């Protein structure tokens, strides 16, 4: 087997499968996005890139959480794509393709979420917006909630210094996982997770000859992510239970039910 | 139950 190949192969459909990556956010974070940091710059950037939804209008809060799900269902999309192109995956069982993408999907969210995100905000819209961390703290409760902890964990994320040859293979690796509930063929899947994470292992020892623990913090972030979105998940529900006018996506209705 | 990631899949 060359391992070189498949790290370089799931890299190339990283980059074909992501309309983000880490060089295109650190390029337009560097400095155009409009910069979203109160009230009227959210209505400004609304008229601008999502007319359709203030052409009306819900709660300032409730348009933003919309967004977020727009954004989040798309990833998914971009994710099951990238996951057909992970070498293995398509010879799995359709219900162990489903099983696994509903429970790696938002680990993998987050996880690349720390791309666009710096400490005083994070990308959004296809790269044309700039939404301040602070101004996602000033919401209403519950959605200054769903934001902090991302940022947080992306900010020890990014600490790690990861490229996107890196994350590629951190996000197969989360992705081919052997232990979520109700899978059908656990052993196949275990082996391909083996094999996966092995590739990780080595390129990681190429990439980051610097940082001999890289591969254990990768392992720890991935638990670190399963704990994340069983928060996240929880407050989605708390969200979906109080805010009449938070409609869920359907798409990510079947992915959180009967997920945690 | 997933139809819609069944259908992603596809
Ligand atoms: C012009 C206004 C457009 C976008 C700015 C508004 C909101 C932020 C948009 C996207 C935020 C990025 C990711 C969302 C992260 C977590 C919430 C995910 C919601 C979910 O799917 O459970």
């Amino acid at each position: 087997a060359d391992l070189k190949s498949l790290a370089k192969r799931i890299y190339e459909a990283y980059l074909k499968n992501f309309n983000m990556n880490k060089v295109k956010a650190r390029v337009i974070l560097s400095g155009p996005p409009f910069v979203i940091h109160d009230m009227e710059t959210l209505c400004m950037a609304e008229k601008t890139l999502v007319a359709k939804l203030v052409a009306n209008n819900k709660e300032a809060e409730v348009r933003i959480f919309h967004c977020c799900q727009c954004t989040s269902v798309e990833t998914v999309t971009e994710l099951t794509e990238f996951a057909k192109a992970i070498p293995g995956f398509a010879n799995l069982d359709l219900n162990d393709q489903v099983t696994l993408l509903k429970y790696g999907v938002y680990e993998a969210i987050f996880a690349m979420l720390s791309s666009v995100m710096n400490k005083d905000g994070m990308l959004v819209a296809y790269g044309n917006g700039f939404i301040t961390r602070e101004f996602l703290k000033s919401l209403r409760k519950p959605f200054c909630d769903i934001m902090e902890p991302k940022f947080d964990f992306a900010m020890k994320f990014n600490a790690l210094e990861l490229d996107d040859s890196d994350i590629s293979l951190f996000v197969a690796a989360i992705i081919c996982c052997g232990d979520r509930p109700g899978l059908l063929n656990v052993g196949h899947i275990e082996k391909m997770q083996e094999g996966i994470v092995h590739v990780l292992r080595l390129h990681l020892q190429s990439n980051h000859p610097d940082d001999i623990f890289l591969f254990p913090k990768l392992l720890q972030k991935m638990a670190d992510l399963r704990q994340l979105v069983t928060e996240h998940a929880q407050l989605v529900q708390i969200i979906k239970k109080t805010e009449s006018d938070a409609a869920l996506h359907p798409l990510l209705q079947e992915i959180y039910r009967d997920m945690y | 139950r997933h139809k819609i990631l069944h259908r992603l899949l596809q």
